[PDB]
């Protein structure tokens, strides 16, 4: 019971911790994004690796914490601060300032949301022109080896919601993520070796066990 | 209008709850399901499929194919024996890395019955007899043929059979505490002229239908 | 069924962010104020330029957070400021001071609301001595080209509700929008050139498309 | 009264949820609506219209009528190419921008199957033949007439019928990967005494009935 | 007990809402109303009434 593919898989966790700032002299600090995969998050690979086609729809939950920047100016006496948070569809414009035309898109969804209410949720659904999600692919993308466009799962994109010449603050987001309703296909070998990076099954060869002092040695009994 | 009153546990995020969200995508029909082969409904069907025990995990060998293969000898050495091991799938090396091991592996309680099977693979002129012995949890194992003989045994001719079965019915988990198994030489292997000397034994395991795990938790292996 | 009318239309969006003081010396920096109308938001502009007559109900959501000036005093200890939304309709007084007699009348409906709580929202319905509203006008207002009084949509005000006296601060709303049970009538082709401005529909003359090497030219085949 | 318990997700702004909310004009009894030809439910019945192809986009006519005429010259050239495209609507330049280009652009998912016409506009005493060829997607572009000719072809007489139909069945989206069609003098245009030399081919497309299309996005022209 | 989960819009005051309220008085009972003559139902029967016009207003 404990055993199902819902109670195996249906858990929540943290895929993602990012930082940002209202004013700043770089304009990538500006925002936060995120590309959905779980190929970063080395718990859940390994555990979605024992089977080679699933399918699910993703939950996500967004814990969002602010501060004011040790520079210098105190006695400041502000409001609360609202946050966008935007999700962006496989085949969707990508922003790349704070101040682009794509944060209006009407058909990119938002949220928006002022700290001290309680945490912002969104729920996507199976977004694919295929059948299934697939963790493991022996071909070519047209070309990269092992990599097939029908993974994309879309992006996440947070930034602050102020006026014109804001007063500086840095905002860190924690990003929860779950699968529900899920289906699997195919049984796999568990994961042996160590993971090197997030887009290959590359490998360093490892031993098949560690060992003990001979074919006969059984330990004391108590 | 209905007056209301809110109860503790209000605006928190519980990181295992179970409620309704709102859609992000509403007007999205999704893609259909196929019916790919291979479904899985629950991992004990995983477990419950043979694979190979690494037996000879000794030095020198962690890293070839010979780390699989039990060794029998040529000649005459009618009271030696082959092998032994304790039957604890989890926590010894030589049962921790099969498929029943690394399911077992993400709970903290399980209970149930395993498989057993033993291959012999020489040649087909080769005859001989073998000594299969089980001493129960809380017991040590034997010293001598003579009081393996004097247990649960049986007595395998692999010039008859090829392969021997047995299944073991009280597994759970936590100077073991642990039941053992171990073989025995009862006459020699016999060729006639012109057939390989040595030759080699091969184990696999498996789980049985009665086998529950309890307590998901994270696994120690990446 | 993405395709049907209400999911093409029916999603919110930032169409106004504006900016206000509790004290100053221009007494026009002490309110906020918007013309509703759907043609200075350009993505939403062009979605509604695809057919010649709507028909919707508004929903509007607002976002507001505030900031003491920088200017020096500090060690204060203030309770949560209230803020105070007025909706004109088509043929209302307007306020011209934040004193005004205006901020008072009975018919002008009017929200009260303080910071720390869920965001506000009101719903407005189809406000029209007309049976639609139109995208394209080609006639004269009675004399102005393009422009007819049957689309007027009415007005929003924002203010602080303080005493006399008050402290600095500075405030920003965000207005979200969004039409609701949407009918349209009467396609037409899609805007191919820029906007130009909010009232007409100027445009400088473009290209048809982009250019190929021959009208033969396919490219090579992976 | 009534023992009320908050969950996860109280207060916040969700920007697509979708609640009932209170009336700011609950005494207003709106106008009727009236029964307006040219009523839509679905965006699919403005991309079933056929619409004209801007076949010829080359350099020095993108901003003339031109650009819409497939030239048909005069004397005996019974081998040669008269045009060719690959068949990709929303991505490719030919079809980027027409009724069916401009809905497609609006979704990040589509497919169906897709409908040209042809049609010729020289006078009424001209004689000729054309070769109207289909490859499909993977494979390449015919390179000769006798090739064309080998493969999916129609053979379409102008002195018999003005206007030719294609049909074609496997449309989806992301050197292409597409199919492409092409067109080849048969025998060359035969006039009287008395007529225009030269002469042109026009191009309609349009969608049928089975199209479908997913994930709302911004599009990427404004 | 009864999981609950709060929406946008909680804890705020919109001036046109219609909520039932907790009464400070439950324990008073009110006069009962009286016929008096003259009474409206709606604003359309004043206007349904003549008055005098001043067209002379040089």
């Amino acid at each position: 019971s404990e055993s199902s593919i819902e109670n195996f898989l249906c858990r929540s966790a943290c895929v993602y911790m990012g930082e940002y700032h209202t004013t700043n002299t770089d304009t990538s600090k500006l925002f936060a994004s995120w590309t959905i995969n779980a190929r970063r998050m080395v718990q859940m690979r390994r555990k979605l690796e024992l089977f080679t086609y699933v399918r699910f729809d993703m939950e996500v939950t967004f814990v969002i914490t602010s501060k004011q920047d040790q520079g210098t100016q105190l006695g400041q006496d502000m409001p609360p601060l609202t946050h966008q948070i935007m999700y962006i569809p496989p085949g969707g414009p990508i922003p790349k300032s704070v101040t682009d035309y794509t944060w209006q898109t009407s058909t990119n969804p938002s949220i928006f949301w002022t700290e001290g209410n309680a945490p912002p949720r969104m729920s996507i659904p199976f977004i694919s022109i295929g059948n299934a999600y697939s963790n493991f692919y022996d071909g070519w993308s047209h070309g990269v080896y092992g990599y097939n466009t029908l993974n994309h799962m879309g992006q996440i994109y947070v930034r602050h919601v102020n006026g014109s010449s804001p007063l500086p603050m840095t905002s860190t987001v924690r990003m929860y993520f779950k699968p529900k309703h899920v289906k699997v296909w195919v049984p796999r070998p568990p994961r042996l070796c160590q993971y090197k990076n997030a887009s290959t099954v590359n490998f360093t060869p490892t031993n098949i066990t560690e060992k003990r002092q001979s074919i006969n040695y059984i330990p004391e009994t108590v | 209008g209905l007056p209301v009153m809110n109860t503790p546990g209000s605006n928190q995020f519980l990181t295992s709850d179970d409620f309704q969200s709102p859609s992000a995508m509403p007007q999205f029909d999704v893609t259909p399901e196929l019916n790919i082969p291979g479904e899985v409904q629950n991992l004990m069907e995983i477990a419950e499929v043979d694979s190979v025990v690494p037996v000879n995990n000794v030095e020198g060998k962690l890293d070839t194919m010979e780390i699989y293969r039990i060794p029998v000898q040529s000649g005459n050495h009618q009271s030696s024996q082959v092998f032994g091991f304790q039957v604890q799938p989890g926590l010894d090396n030589v049962f921790k890395h099969t498929l029943l091991g690394e399911i077992l592996n993400y709970y903290a309680h399980w209970s149930g019955s395993i498989k057993l099977t033993f291959v012999f693979c020489g040649s087909a002129m080769a005859t001989g007899k073998f000594l299969l012995a089980y001493a129960p949890p809380g017991a040590n194992a034997p010293k001598s043929r003579k009081d393996a003989m004097l247990g649960t045994h049986i007595i395998w001719d692999v010039g008859l059979q090829s392969s021997c079965v047995l299944c073991i019915p009280w597994i759970s988990q936590t100077y073991t505490s642990a039941g053992n198994v171990t073989c025995w030489y009862q006459t020699g292997i016999v060729v006639p002229a012109g057939t390989p000397t040595s030759c080699s034994i091969m184990c696999f395991v498996s789980a049985c239908n009665d086998f529950s795990v309890r307590l998901l938790k994270d696994t120690p292996f990446i």
